[PDB]
RNA sequence: AUCGAGAGGA
């Protein structure tokens, strides 16, 4: 079993009014790549941004791409919780899930908690650790 | 100047000798009791509130001063006389002194009509006195003077005599107070919970515990405080608000010393959000007041309740006075801060088993707990007695008001029974305190007087409190512990271990305000960041800027015997900026040699002055005053860098430490009294050392020098005790050389005839004939004739067959006119030693004589007659029985090698050397290999060397000047095989044995467990009243239990008739008559042959049923519960 | 520490965007925008004719597919309300606390050499 | 902490029932016997003891 | 990214909670107790470091060089001051329990430089 | 049901004081309060006193 | 064996040591040290065994199976070996120390309870205390298993 | 004698 926490490096909540001009400087490429094409309306999107930094090697260890993670997020929460993400090429494995339709800064934390702990990206729940080996006996 | 290595090994032991010349072995008991009498009683009397009683006239009844006189005894006439401890032992008196209290009672009615009447020395009670304490009549007496009072000079004291019985208080472990401890319970609704058992230093009150917890996993951590006397938890921020710190910044100033830390801050935040609703002190005090006093209370009173709890009940050690809430807030914030560090993992959870965290509750503080309770109850009774008189308006006499039996009988009862608490609360009370002093052998007495006890509960199966913690080093014997159900819970002091008696912190506090310290109400919280906190007895008193030179100053004050006394612990935690100073009692510590740059402070000048200790009165205590030695407690050892020996200080090719601060006086002082007997204990498997430490307490010897005058219930004295040929340097202080408990035996380790297999020994019958391991067993019988009332009175007098009713067929001719047998009369089993007759309501008197405990066959050693406390005749008869060792008697070496005597061969039957030496004992070689008691072999070889050389061997544990090679080289110089082997010859045939046998002197012990005190048989003896089954015990002529597992075994055997014999025929056969209709036991009249059930009103269908009596009893007890067990026979 | 890791993505989505440009996204398996990545040439046509036919069929299918008073059903039916109903479910919170408890157990385990 | 309280008006033990309407932040304490009713604001930290507290305080204040 | 600290109101000294102004679409930090407001300079409201990449050098304090029980070494001189000797010790904390990594501290007084190899 | 004397023996003591068994003492308690309650329920007694 | 354990201790100190699968770095270091020291104890035991004659009485009772085992001979002649509490080396009951005689953070064999002496050689005071700790574990096990097995 | 307690033994 692998939860999002096991493969996550660090989570943070920002106040990003514009997706076009993001708060962070290194995420400005793919975000503006995502937004000009109106697959998903800018107006619908909420100001409050959830940015999670995945570490590369944990993703590779479970052979997990951001595609699978984003699919799992969009399945568990449907379209109510938009998620976007870059390719598996950048030096930092990052994906941004700001809500798109108790205040949203509080709400988004409840969402973040619930995602990190009890969203199942892979495996079977209540199988915590597995060891492979050759039996000498 | 410097002590060189070649001298060290006696410099150190010289130092050790001086310690035991100053302190002794029971110093903790005597110091605790002394502190209790000098301080604790006066503190308790003054800390009680004056009892103001008025209808009008009013009276206060101060108590102001105590006087404890010497122990005296009042006869029936009442003339006070000095009572000596041996008289108390013989007459079954309580060795107690009267406590008098000065009382001041001032009349105040009106019009400034004031007048004070002081009653000087109002007899308030009787305090039992610890022997050899400062207030004991044996105090300061010389060995002359003790012998001349019939006291043993080697008797350590440290115990009480209650009703003639010697009682010893066992030190009780408890978890230290006023210290924050953060633990984490795996199975609980809290990730982390911090607690402090706050207790004001002067024992005004019992310890009050505050808990500051962490709610289990907005869902963020929530911090609540469990205050005393408040029904439900409270969020901490409301407690802080209730202390007047309303703004959220002000609260965090106390909780978080560095605001730059994000991570602390975010953790605390949920509690701020959880208390956001309450924003001001009065609502917070409201909120707290609501939980507690009553469901309906006026708002002003609710506030007064919340205030009262906060300043008094919460954290009393911080303060109980008004305007302390800054102190309270800082300490409470410090508790929360500690919780946060534990929750963030910056700091480790506290360890419950660290003795730095534990305190030993000794005789003094325990008697203080009793005295607090009993003086409270006494004052309550004074109030009531005075109150009824004032209600009727008449004057009351204070002497009549004071019923002194409460203090006297309370202390006497609790020390007599061991139930530590009020006699009414006999189940809430904790037993095992105040045990009967072991007087089997001198080592057992010393160990029992140095016994510690961990009240975890023997039922508990968690091994953690039973494990030998690393911190026991030098404090508790690693070996001496019972191997039964209490393993590791009952402990023993290491030899140089000293439990602190307690001290006042006021000199230290006063000095701290000289020096660079700042109060806690006087600082701004911003300063706490890089400053160092200073705790004193748990109490955050201030902060400091340069902790290093503070610690240097404090250490160097304590080493000068300045304001800081020696037992004060001063720990500097460096990584966390605390300096924790401890002066309280119960801290186990030990002495250590201070080390300079890389150099002992102990120079040859100190050893020189110590050598002439008997001339220039240069003692241990001058060694301490010279700043050469220091007492270090368990908690301060964490900051100490110890050298095992001065050889560790020596500059090496690769330096291990190079910054040592202290040195061991000698590592062998980690052992206790009984483990210090073992020779070469570092060559044995440790379980063997533990088993010996247990068995040295069952070894016979001379338990005390004045045994001729003691009327002990059981006593064993060895005819010919010998000091061991192979000894440790610690026994010089245990006085084992002066009261030894064994004999040096020529042990051969051989297989000879097969009668020593599986932990058994073959003894020399001829040696036994010459007195080898012969002992005398003394058994004392009590009796008293009670004239309790004219209805029935007992009296000692030779009974007669014509007047006495319950006269056994045993002859009473050995008794005298007075009803008491005479000394020198040989008495066999079932004989009469005291003829006592009790008047009836075989006429007008019934026999109630005292018989011998059956199957003893001794000789009356002596008969003492006196009067008991109330003053009727009282008789003690000591009977004497010579115990010659025989097959089945248990013997042991000092290495856990126990075994019974398998057979005894005469000298011509035993194997012999070329020079006709036969072994006294032959033990089997198969007892060595699995046990790995190589100390036994090394002791045998060393003993051969010692006997051939005219020495006493040195078997001190860690001694590089003694190993097996050097002993073997010594033994080869006396014409013996260097490894202790000899050619033996078969005693029966005279042929040489092909294997050369290992033979030599080894110290053996005769243990209390003789077969003649264990053999027992039964064939249709007495039965128990309730269930008609055989009694329990040898003494009761009882039967052996055929238990559930024997039943199970015989079921597996398939032996149904044997099982029925054991569980029906041989225990409790019985018949009942059962109604065939209802199956209930009917009424049978076998004389008139009439059989009827009142239930069914039939008298023809009744059946006989053969059942056990216990089953009939069970069925009747089931009807008692309205159950109908109906035995249907169809 | 088998844990083999690599990050090659040479293939591009290359799907035709409405602005006339081909998608340049280096997704491993799925472009979020155009679905499964299929190999395409320089003008964006999928190399496999069967894949092109399937994509065309999918595109055709996608192309195929008191009032004045306030409505209480509007509050019940919206994204924020749905996420709220899910996250704040009795069953859901329990799992969160269970995992956070394991997180605390790790904190407890991380002082090994000591007695505790 | 008991939930049923003695009424300050009729002195009937455990005759007062407390209702916490958290959605409106109001606690209502009513005696079953004498039908006296009192309404106070409450917070999420409030308890029936706090509502009965506010009732006793309101009574004593009004009786001045 | 870095953590975010709590900020307090300047009127009642209570913590400022986040909130959003729709009619400037800008982040504000407002007090629930009074009615003070501030405009944020961060734009970040919450940060969780699951990896816990904490520089334990910040947790060390130079005073630990005074500990007689810590080991000392002459093989790792100080880069600050050139002092020749230095104490060393392990991480010994939660989330530093992995990795026996040694941290060094200079024993020169008033230098107190700390580092890691 | 009062059990018989064998279920609750009155053991005699070194003198003449006959010590009763715990069951006998408890039956003493039950009997006294039963008799006392009986006289209250027979007479006029407060319902809470009878309770 | 000690000088190999020092090798491993520097590798761990310099981060030259990488975990093995299924274990944390602490647990791998502990494995690697314990398996150095068990190799040492077995090798020294072998040396002591081969040194024995067929006049040796320890050997005589071990071949017959009457009493003892080869490990007992190794402990009496060669080396007593590692003392364990709860299946692990001696725990840091002080602050990062097994005793106040060691420096902090000392994972060497001496410090954590390896008795490099035999019973004939005699244990040093620290070895004596650590051996007493291990034997106490045995005594507690013997005294605590009985109730629960009997039930 | 009963009850409890404690200390021990295997
Ligand atoms: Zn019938
Ligand atoms: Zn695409
Ligand atoms: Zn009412
Ligand atoms: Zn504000
Ligand atoms: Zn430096």
């Amino acid at each position: 079993h692998t939860t999002l926490r096991k493969v996550t490096a660090n989570t943070a909540i920002y106040y990003d009014p514009n997706p076009q001009s993001t708060v962070v400087a290194e995420d400005q490429e793919w975000v503006n790549v995502y937004y000009e094409m109106p697959d998903f309306d800018v107006a619908r999107i909420s100001p409050w941004l959830l940015r999670v930094e995945l570490d590369r090697k944990h993703m590779t260890d479970r052979k997990l791409t951001m595609e699978q993670i984003a699919e799992k997020i969009n399945a568990g929460f449907g379209d109510d919780l938009n998620c976007i993400f870059n390719d598996d090429n950048a030096e930092k494995l990052v994906l941004r899930i700001r809500i798109m339709n108790m205040d949203d800064d509080v709400f988004l934390r409840c969402i973040e908690s619930n995602m990190l702990t009890d969203m199942t990206l892979q495996g079977i729940e209540q199988i915590s650790k597995v060891y492979m080996h050759l039996p000498q006996t | 100047d410097e002590i060189t290595p070649d001298l060290w090994q006696e410099a150190c032991w010289i130092v050790i000798s001086s310690y035991f010349d100053e302190k002794g072995l029971v110093r903790q008991q005597l110091d605790s009791f002394d502190e209790f009498i000098q301080m604790s009683v006066q503190r308790i009397v003054e800390d009680a509130p004056p009892i103001d009683l008025q209808a009008p006239p009013r009276y206060l009844l101060k108590f102001e001063q105590i006087y404890l006189s010497k122990p005296t005894h009042w006869e029936r006439d009442g003339a006070p006389s000095p009572m000596m401890p041996n008289e108390a032992r013989l007459r079954n008196l309580t060795y107690s002194a009267p406590l008098y209290v000065d009382i001041t009672k001032t009349v105040i009615k009106e019009g400034e009509e004031q007048l004070q009447t002081q009653h000087q020395k109002t007899f308030i009670g009787k305090i039992p006195i610890m022997l050899r304490s400062t207030y004991c009549l044996l105090n300061g007496l010389t060995d002359r003077d003790l012998c001349e009072l019939n006291e043993c000079p080697l008797d350590p004291g440290g115990y009480f005599i209650i009703n003639g019985s010697e009682k010893v208080l066992i030190a009780q472990e408890k978890m230290a107070t006023n210290t924050v401890y953060v633990f984490a319970k795996k199975d609980s609704k809290y990730a982390y919970t911090g607690e402090c058992r706050s207790c004001l230093e002067n024992s005004s009150r019992p310890t009050s515990t505050i808990w500051v917890s962490m709610l289990a996993r907005a869902i963020g951590q929530r911090i609540v405080a469990t205050l005393p006397y408040i029904k439900q938890e409270v969020p901490i921020i409301i407690v802080f608000r209730a202390l007047g710190f309303v703004s959220d910044r002000d609260i965090l100033e106390h909780i978080i010393y560095d605001f730059e830390d994000p991570e602390m801050m975010e953790m605390v935040k949920p509690s701020l959000d959880e208390a956001f609703v309450i924003q001001e002190q009065n609502v917070a005090l409201n909120f707290i007041g609501s939980r507690g006093a009553k469901p309906g209370v006026t708002k002003e009173k609710r506030i007064k309740y919340a205030k009262e709890v906060l300043q008094k009940e919460m954290l009393p050690h911080v303060g109980v006075s008004d305007f302390c809430e800054t102190k309270k807030a800082y300490f409470l914030g410090y508790m929360v801060h500690r919780l946060l560090l534990a929750a963030l993992g910056r700091r480790e959870l506290d360890d419950r088993d660290h003795y730095g965290n534990k305190r030993l509750d000794l005789a003094g503080p325990l008697l203080a707990f009793l005295f607090r309770g009993m003086f409270k109850n006494l004052l309550k009774e004074v109030r009531i007695y005075a109150q009824k008189f004032i209600d009727r308006g008449k004057d009351f006499n204070l002497e009549l008001a004071i019923k002194t039996r409460i203090i006297s009988d309370g202390l006497k009862y609790s020390l007599a029974t061991g139930n530590w608490g009020d006699q009414k609360k006999a189940h809430q009370a904790r037993a095992g305190v105040s045990q009967v002093l072991n007087r089997l052998t001198f080592a057992s007495t010393l160990s029992h007087l140095r016994r510690l006890n961990s009240p975890i509960g023997r039922d508990g199966k968690l091994a953690k409190p039973r494990q030998l913690h690393n911190t026991l080093w030098g404090m508790v014997c690693p070996a001496e512990t019972p191997e039964g159900h209490a393993v590791g819970l009952v402990k023993n002091l290491a030899l140089m271990a000293y439990i602190s008696v307690g001290s006042q912190p006021s000199p230290i506090l006063e000095f701290l305000e000289e020096w660079s310290m700042e109060n806690l109400e006087e600082i701004s919280p911003a300063a706490i960041a890089d400053a160092t906190k200073i705790f004193v007895n748990g109490c955050w008193v201030g902060i400091h800027k340069d902790p290093e030179q503070l610690m240097n100053t404090l250490r160097k004050l304590r080493r000068q015997m300045d304001i800081i006394v020696s037992e004060v612990s001063m720990i500097r935690d460096i990584r966390e900026r605390e300096i924790r100073i401890y002066t309280d009692a119960g801290r186990i510590c030990r002495p250590l040699l201070i080390v300079e740059k890389q150099k002992l402070l102990l120079k040859k000048r100190h050893i020189d002055q110590l050598k002439e200790r008997e001339y220039n009165n240069y003692s241990w205590q001058d060694l301490v005053a010279s700043g050469v030695v220091e007492y270090i407690d368990t908690l301060e050892e964490e900051t100490v860098m110890l050298a095992m020996t001065p050889d560790d200080l020596q500059e090496k090719e690769v330096a291990y430490c190079s910054t040592y601060t202290h040195c061991e006086i000698h590592p062998s002082m980690i052992l206790g009294v009984c483990a210090s007997i073992i020779p070469f204990p570092d060559h044995n498997q440790s379980p063997r050392n533990t088993y010996q430490s247990a068995m040295g307490k069952q070894a016979m010897g001379v338990y005390i020098t004045n045994f001729h005058v003691r009327m002990d219930t059981l006593a064993h004295v060895l005819y010919y005790p010998q000091k061991p040929l192979v000894t440790t340097r610690s026994m010089e202080y245990l006085r084992f050389r002066e009261l030894p408990a064994g004999i040096n035996s020529i042990v051969a380790i051989a297989s000879y005839t097969g009668y020593n297999q599986e932990d058994s020994v073959i003894m020399n019958r001829s040696a036994v004939d010459r007195g080898f391991f012969r002992s005398v067993f003394y058994r004392s019988y009590k009796e008293q004739e009670s004239k309790k009332g004219f209805d029935q009175e007992e009296v000692f007098e030779k009974p007669t067959r014509e007047t006495c009713q319950g006269m056994r067929h045993a002859i009473y001719d050995k008794l005298d006119d007075d009803g008491l047998i005479a000394p020198g009369v040989r008495v066999s089993g079932d004989d009469v030693i005291i003829g006592k007759t009790v008047t009836l309501p075989r006429y007008t008197k019934r026999d109630c004589s005292t018989f011998l405990r059956t199957s003893e066959t001794g000789i009356v050693d002596q008969v003492m007659v006196t009067l008991n406390q109330e003053g009727y005749k009282f008789c003690k008869i000591r009977v004497r029985s010579v115990r010659i060792p025989q097959i089945g008697d248990k013997f042991a070496s000092r290495h856990g090698q126990k075994g019974t005597c398998g057979i005894q061969y005469r000298q011509e039957d035993m194997p012999f050397t070329c020079e006709g030496i036969t072994p006294d004992i032959i033990i089997n070689p198969h007892a060595i290999p699995s046990r790995m008691t190589i100390g036994h072999l090394i002791e045998c070889l060393q003993g051969k060397v010692s006997a051939n050389k005219g020495e006493i061997g040195d078997a001190t544990p860690f001694n590089d000047a003694v190993n097996v090679q050097k002993i073997s080289n010594l033994l080869s110089d006396y014409g013996y095989h260097l490894r202790g082997n000899e050619v033996l010859y078969n005693g029966f045939t005279g042929r040489k044995i092909t294997s050369q046998i290992f033979i030599g002197p080894t110290y053996y012990q005769r243990l209390k467990h003789m077969v003649d005190d264990k053999i027992h048989s039964r064939a249709r003896g007495p039965i128990q009243i309730l269930n008609r089954q055989p009694m329990e015990g040898r003494s009761r002529d009882g039967g052996l239990r055929f238990g559930e597992m024997e039943r199970d075994c015989q079921i597996a055997h398939g032996a149904a008739q044997f099982l029925r014999e054991r569980l029906f025929e041989a225990s409790d056969p019985y018949q009942v008559h059962v109604c065939n209709l209802c199956g209930i036991m009917a009424i049978a009249n076998t004389r008139t042959h009439t059989y009827e059930c009142r239930g069914c009103r039939n008298k023809t269908q009744i059946s006989l049923v053969r059942m056990p009596y216990a089953c009939k009893l069970l069925f009747q007890e089931l009807m008692s519960m309205s159950i109908a067990p109906r035995m249907m026979s169809v | 520490t088998f844990a083999g890791k690599f990050e090659p993505v040479q293939h591009w989505c290359r799907a035709p965007r409405p602005d006339g440009r081909l998608c340049e996204r280096q997704d491993r398996l799925k472009c979020p925008f155009h679905g499964k990545i299929v190999p395409r040439d320089d003008e964006g046509r999928p190399l496999d004719p069967e894949d092109r036919a399937r994509e065309q069929r999918r595109q055709l299918q996608k192309q195929e597919r008191y009032p004045s008073l306030t409505n209480l059903k509007a509050q019940a039916d919206t994204a924020r309300a749905r996420i709220g109903r899910k996250v704040f479910a009795k069953a859901a919170v329990r799992r969160v606390v269970a995992a956070m408890n394991r997180m605390d157990q790790k904190k407890h385990e991380k002082f090994s050499n000591q007695f505790n | 902490l008991e939930t049923q309280f003695t009424c300050p008006f009729c002195n009937h033990e455990k005759s007062c029932d407390v209702k916490m309407d958290r959605a409106r932040n109001t606690g209502v304490i009513s005696c079953t016997v004498c039908l006296e009713e009192f309404q106070t604001p409450i917070t999420y930290l409030s308890e029936p003891v706090d509502v009965y507290s506010d009732w006793i305080d309101a009574c004593e204040a009004a009786n001045q | 990214p870095g953590f975010v600290g709590i900020r307090f109101c300047q009127e009642c000294n209570n913590m400022l909670y986040p909130k959003e102004d729709k009619e400037n679409r800008i982040l504000l930090y407002a007090c629930r107790n009074c009615d003070y407001q501030q405009e944020a300079d961060n734009s970040c409201i919450y940060v969780n470091k699951i990896t816990h990449e904490v520089d334990e050098l910040t947790q060390i304090i130079a005073d630990v060089s005074q500990d007689p029980t810590l080991p000392r070494t002459e093989d790792h001189p100080c880069q600050k001051c050139g002092h020749k000797e230095a104490v060393f010790f392990q991480s010994h904390s939660a989330r530093a329990e992995d990795a026996m990594r040694l941290y060094y501290v200079c024993t020169a007084p008033h230098c107190g430089h700390r580092w890691t190899e | 049901p009062v059990p018989p004397l064998s279920v609750r023996p009155a053991v005699v003591m070194q003198g003449s004081a006959r010590n009763q068994d715990d069951l006998t003492h408890k039956l003493a308690d039950i009997v006294k309060i039963n008799n006392q309650l009986r006289r209250n329920e027979q007479n006029g007694a407060a319902a809470h006193v009878i309770a | 064996a000690k000088q190999d354990v020092i090798e491993v201790i520097e590798k761990a100190h310099n981060n030259e040591l990488e975990p093995t699968p299924g274990n944390t770095l602490r647990q791998t270091f502990e494995n690697q040290v314990n398996r150095i020291l068990n190799d040492a104890r077995d090798k020294t035991g072998s040396s002591a065994q081969k040194s024995l004659s067929e006049y040796n009485n320890f050997k005589s009772m071990v071949v017959s199976g009457a009493k003892g085992s080869k490990i007992n001979i190794s402990q009496v002649i060669a080396v007593v070996g590692q003392q364990n509490v709860e299946g692990k080396r001696i725990p840091f009951g002080f602050k990062h120390r097994t005793l106040p005689h060691f420096i902090k953070d000392d994972y060497g064999p001496e410090s954590r309870g390896f008795v490099e002496n035999s019973y004939l050689a005699g244990l040093t005071p620290t070895e004596f205390f650590f051996h007493a700790m291990g034997g106490r574990e045995g005594l507690i096990d013997t005294a605590v298993k009985t109730a629960e097995t009997g039930y």
